[PDB]
């Protein structure tokens, strides 16, 4: 329903230290 | 986990750890996708040429969880289980292929900061997503390196391989209902999943929606970070209908 969406992460705007790698790995 | 490292507190909220109750050890990593339903691999539950059939009076849930050791009042909550669903079609004598198990808890567990649940894929996510090239992310409290366990969650980011490199690297008849990661020989960079890492997520944030979704079940694999050797992950959207009727049913 509000899945997929981290109480300390994406909720609070912040990204994890990792995260970038995967969303870079769509380019 | 293999070549990863300790994750952020909450960065993988849906992660739940598979226990044995009687004695009380680690079997695999699990995953919350709902209040009540917790999704694990099969072989983790079921395993017939090892004597392997877990009832649900056999088990124990823990989610919320950082350090395995460190035990944190309200952060961290254990669950038992009312009842287990195993794959009808769920091959073990042969490759593992529909590799995939749903665990109802006894009762639902309240979401926060840490227990959150992971979104399953759709028709175009996973059709967009589950791509060679694109990383993913592997979590897990199983061992450090092939035959050593961690203290806090692991985590480990690995890259979709093409279906035909996977087929090459076994001698095991691969299914529409799997699919690989890991780095190539040349790639320059390393990490797999271990035992204990199985049944337990890997995970994708989408370009689209930015929300984490559930495409593998870390399922099999021969070693762990062995050179030409990819981990072997359930398709949860090739199973998705099947997710459906027992959550639907049950
Ligand atoms: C597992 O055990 C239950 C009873 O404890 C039985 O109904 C089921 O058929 C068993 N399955 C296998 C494959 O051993
Ligand atoms: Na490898």
């Amino acid at each position: 329903a509000d899945c997929g969406l981290r109480p300390l992460f994406e909720k609070k705007s912040l990204e994890d230290k990792t995260e970038r790698e995967l969303l870079e790995s769509y380019i | 986990i293999v070549e990863g490292s300790d994750a952020e507190i909450g960065m993988s909220p849906w992660q739940v750890m598979l226990f044995r109750k009687s004695p009380q050890e680690l079997l695999c990593g699990a995953s919350l996708i709902s209040d009540r339903w917790v999704l694990t691999a099969a072989h983790c539950l079921l395993y017939p040429p090892w004597d392997k059939n877990f009832t649900e009076n056999d088990l124990l849930v823990r989610i919320g969880k950082h350090s395995r050791t460190r035990y944190e009042r309200n952060i961290e909550k254990i669950s038992m289980l009312e009842k287990i669903y195993i794959h009808p079609r769920y091959n073990w004598r042969e490759n593992l292929d529909r590799d995939i198990a749903l665990m109802k808890l006894k009762k639902p567990v309240a979401f926060s900061d840490y227990i959150h649940p992971v979104c399953l894929p759709d028709r175009e996510t996973a059709a967009s997503l589950l791509q060679a090239g694109y990383k993913g992310r592997v979590t897990g409290w199983g061992n450090l390196k092939e035959t050593g366990q961690p203290s806090v969650l692991q985590v480990v980011n690995l890259p979709i391989v093409e279906r035909p490199v996977c087929k090459d690297s076994t001698r095991i008849r691969i299914t529409d209902n799997m699919f690989c990661a890991g780095y190539k020989p040349d790639e320059g960079k390393r990490g797999d999943a271990c035992e204990g890492d199985s049944g337990g997520p890997f995970v994708m944030k989408s370009p689209f929606n930015n929300r984490w979704y559930q495409m593998g079940i870390v399922s099999w694999g021969e070693g762990c970070d062995r050179d030409g050797k990819y981990g072997f992950y359930t398709h949860v959207f090739r199973l998705k209908k099947w997710i459906q009727k027992v959550i639907d049913q049950f």
